[PDB]
């Protein structure tokens, strides 16, 4: 039988998952999904740690599918621990917020359902390509992941024929206010009519403060930002304007029910192919309290295997660092009455885009031709 | 009100230490001691640090080294269970290479800096003695790669000749054939090689350079703290340069300072005016104390308590800046400290210091190898391909000038084919490019070895996406890797070949 | 006033009023970006005095 722990806090998606037994696709008979989806109300950290050490010691815990509602990394550090210490793999599928880009350590790998900040950069200047505005610029903050943010824009730029010309690049901080004024300049001498910046929303509601102040609006001036740091919390402040565009995970358009269900099934088919292959079922003590039982340690490292399988009869492979190897994300675009609209749909590395035209705000003449 | 530190120790005796270090700190609102050891695991430290924060949970967490070389599974969950809250956390003794980062741990303050202040101390050092040439080389991955950046940031300076680079190498910590690299080492022309990597794949580098004999009296090593240990000694050869900073081991002095410079942010954090004390409670206080952030920025821009650190200061990383390492040596087992290096004066001891090898005097710089390897290929108006005879020379042919052709012989996959490619008979070649050569080495009095190319391949930037980057694979690519020395090939000229190499003026148009 | 001195690109830009406004345009241009690196202003001394 297989152990798989479906947790949920904050909010309640009580489901018809119970169907995956009912789906009866698993060829070797030596895996049960023995499912168990426990919910709670709380978020503390200590909490959370005995019940998952009380969860994995009930029964044969090897994989735990986890949902959430709130927004913190602490989450996936909290996961990154675990799988350290009790070298057990978990599942972020979807997490409420847990399916955010973040870094790991060499533990347990945990996949994450969201892709990484390269991808992000990749479909936004395809997206900027379909509107064939080669003319962008950078600035970000003194935020993490933005040297192999800006590394993987040049990569991308060296890797084509197109004059895709980089105005400026700015490495900023929020210290001080000389800081801030040296910053307007900067941005009075950026002009760049696509801007890409990557930071918290309580910084982004001030950057886009300090533009309109300085000039920068949403008449010709559309900005690109990711929304690992902006994020769709369903409330835009006033600070960013009606021109904004960000791609994220497709929560509007791949149900929780259908990411659980695709984590279950790549759950239970890296457990088949392992203890098909290797033969030899591994034993997971699930201590919490003894140190000599860390000698457990010597056996192949799961996550090899699970990086590596595929369901369903799709590419549902996972990276170095858990990310997805998956297409089919949602473009959203905020429109005029300060809603986010699914406009584009990044799916199959293709670019969806409608009314094959950017809807931009009597200047706008047409013409026959021969 | 009383600020009741939390505290966490390895040893009850350095917890008592603490207490009493508390107690005459007091005299400097009131401070109070929480303190607690350590666990075996990690969870049942997160579940005590839990119960430390429901009792106050008004403080700034310390840790210190445990007598495990690990340094990082202990602090690491006290660290994750703060940041949770936003809460900073306090490192007295650890190596910072890992724990730096402002993402993974929110407000840290290392006491002892990481070995990027060992890579910026030989940059200081390489800037003295005028060697314009090193040969690095790492093997830890996440370490190594830190120092190597940190190197390469230094370097980037100035915008003499001055010292930028030889060949940078990375390798594995469990390797046991790391000849391979040192063959290539070796080859090269300065004799000056710095390693950062650990204790038994510095073992293992000392006894394949002792099996190749890396000391004739001109190898300057350069070696870290972390391979100084005796189970290194045992097979490192004398006269290598060893480092270690001040305050190693002096556990006690690193909880005072840390202790006084808790009380002066204290002291600094409740003159504000805006004071929201985190709540004594680990479960439920999902939110963010107004005091972190604040608390953070009050300690990090001015905050400079006095101690046994000297005038420490916090550069804008977390670590604890200007701080003083003891330059110490392998003079004959004995590790003499040859000089003091602190902040940015370089101060030796004046003390007689000896060279690995046996030799008194500084050893110069590279050493001009008056040897070159020339690729070329294959190409009718410029250079010729022609077999040789049985015993192993070729027919010395004339012209209508009765000018004898002066052919060379160059060894080169050439009479093999793509199919079964096999190292041949060396061939022997002439042409316009090789009389070319001929005059320029009877000019220059070169001792030259020619040899064509693999697969022919002018040159090509060759990109794709399994390792997202671009390599020059080719005549340009053997010439970059360090195998050749020269391109004396009919190499035509352009923007894009510019870039990595530079070319001389032209002999044809 | 803001927008349209950002949308000027302009090197040599010209004004006439008295100095109090002088000196709260200058003050809003060098807010805004506008000093002397390589923007200079050509005004008359009649309202500059």
């Amino acid at each position: 039988s297989i152990g798989i722990a479906v947790i949920l806090v904050g909010t309640s998606d009580e489901v018809a998952i119970k169907d995956a037994h009912e789906k009866d696709d698993f060829h070797h008979l030596s895996v049960v999904p023995r499912v168990e989806l426990v919910a709670m109300n709380e978020t503390d950290p200590k909490s959370i740690i005995t019940r998952i050490c009380d969860l994995m010691s009930d029964r044969k815990i090897q994989g735990v599918v986890f949902a959430d509602d709130t927004d913190q990394e602490a989450i996936a550090q909290i996961l990154d621990f675990i799988s350290a210490q009790t070298l057990t793999p978990i599942l972020g599928i979807h997490g409420g917020s847990s399916m955010i880009m973040a870094d790991k350590d060499e533990s347990s790998m945990f996949f994450q359902f969201g892709p990484s900040i390269e991808q992000q950069a990749s479909v936004m200047l395809n997206i900027m390509e379909e509107y064939d505005w080669y003319i962008f610029s950078i600035v970000t903050t003194y935020f993490p992941g933005y040297q192999d943010f800006v590394n993987k824009i040049r990569s991308t730029i060296e890797n084509s024929f197109v004059g895709w010309e980089l105005e400026e690049v700015l490495l900023l901080d929020m210290s001080l206010d000389d800081g801030d004024s040296k910053i307007q300049n900067q941005l009075k001498k950026l002009q760049s009519p696509i801007i890409l910046l990557y930071c918290t929303k309580e910084e982004a509601t001030y950057i886009f403060e300090v533009a309109n102040s300085v000039g920068l609006t949403g008449y010709g001036y559309t900005w690109i930002v990711p929304s690992l740091v902006a994020g769709d919390t369903d409330t835009v402040p006033s600070e960013f304007p009606t021109g904004l565009i960000s791609v994220s995970y497709d929560e509007w358009d791949y149900g929780l029910p259908a990411r659980v269900r695709d984590g279950i099934a790549i759950i239970t088919t890296a457990a088949s192919d392992m203890l098909s292959e290797h033969s030899f079922i591994p034993e997971p003590k699930s201590s919490c309290y003894n140190t000599h039982e860390k000698r457990i340690y010597q056996s192949n490292m799961l996550n090899r295997y699970l990086i590596n399988v595929t369901f369903e009869g799709r590419d549902l492979s996972f990276s170095e660092d858990g990310y997805q190897m998956h297409p089919k994300l949602v473009i959203i675009l905020l429109n005029k009455e300060r809603k986010w609209e699914r406009v584009g749909k990044w799916k199959d590395k293709s670019l969806q885009m409608k009314y094959y035209v950017w809807p931009r705000m009597d200047d706008h003449l047409s013409i026959v031709t021969l | 009100k009383i600020v009741n530190i939390g505290a966490v120790l390895s040893t009850r005796k350095h917890e008592q230490m603490f207490r009493e270090a508390v107690n005459q700190a007091n005299k400097r609102i009131q401070l109070q001691a929480t303190s607690v050891t350590h666990k075996p695991n990690a969870i049942q430290m997160a579940l005590s640090v839990c119960e430390d924060l429901i009792s106050s949970q008004v403080y700034a967490i310390l840790v210190s080294h445990p007598p495990t070389p690990n340094d990082h599974f202990t602090p690491t969950p006290v660290s994750y269970t703060a940041g949770f809250y936003r809460i900073p956390v306090l490192g007295l003794t650890t190596r910072m290479s890992i724990y730096s980062d402002k993402s993974i741990h929110l407000s840290f303050l290392r006491t002892v800096p990481p070995y990027s202040h060992q890579s910026s101390v030989w940059f200081e050092m390489m800037r003295v003695y005028n060697w314009n040439h090193i040969i690095l080389l790492v093997s830890d991955d996440h370490e190594g790669r830190a120092a190597q950046k940190r190197l390469e940031t230094l370097l980037e300076e100035r915008e003499k000749r001055g010292p930028k680079a030889e060949k940078v190498l990375q390798f594995d910590p469990g390797t046991k054939n790391v000849t391979a690299l040192l063959m290539e080492a070796r080859e090269l022309e300065a004799r000056v090689i710095i390693l950062s990597a650990s204790e038994d794949d510095a073992a293992t580098v000392y006894r394949a350079a002792a099996m190749l004999d890396m000391t004739g009296s001109g190898y300057v090593w350069l070696v870290g703290e972390r391979e100084i240990s005796g189970n290194a000694l045992r097979y490192a050869p004398d006269g290598i340069i060893g480092l270690q900073l001040i305050n190693g081991k002096n556990e006690s002095a690193h909880i005072s300072d840390a202790v006084g410079v808790v009380a002066q942010a204290v002291h600094e954090l409740l003159e504000k005016e805006n004071i929201t004390d985190p709540p004594r409670g680990c479960v439920g206080n999902t939110n963010i104390w107004k005091t972190g952030p604040l608390f953070k920025r009050v300690l990090m821009s001015s905050k400079y308590a006095d101690g046994v650190t000297g005038r420490v200061e916090f550069n804008e990383d977390g670590d604890r800046k200007f701080a003083q390492y003891s330059i110490m040596n392998l003079q004959n087992r004995k590790l003499v400290q040859v000089g003091i290096y602190n902040g940015t004066h370089v101060i030796p001891n004046d003390r007689k210091i000896i060279w690995p090898g046996g030799e008194t005097e500084k050893p110069r710089g590279y050493q001009m190898s008056t040897r070159l390897k020339i690729v070329t290929i294959h190409q009718e108006p410029f250079v010729y391909v022609k077999p040789t005879m049985s015993d192993g020379t070729c027919k010395e042919e004339f012209t209508v000038n009765g000018d004898p052709v002066k052919k060379v012989i160059c060894t080169g996959p050439n009479d093999t084919s793509p199919g079964s490619p096999r190292h041949t008979v060396p061939q022997c070649c002439y042409g316009f490019c090789i009389d070319l050569l001929i005059k320029l080495a009877r000019t220059m009095q070169f001792t030259y070895e020619v040899h064509l190319v693999a697969d022919g391949k002018f040159g090509t930037q060759e990109r794709v996406q399994n390792s997202n980057k671009k390599e020059w694979n080719g005549m340009m690519g053997e010439l970059l890797s360090g195998q050749a020395d020269m391109i004396v090939a009919p190499l035509t000229i352009n923007n894009e070949r510019a870039q990595y190499i530079e070319f001389s003026k032209p002999f044809k148009y």
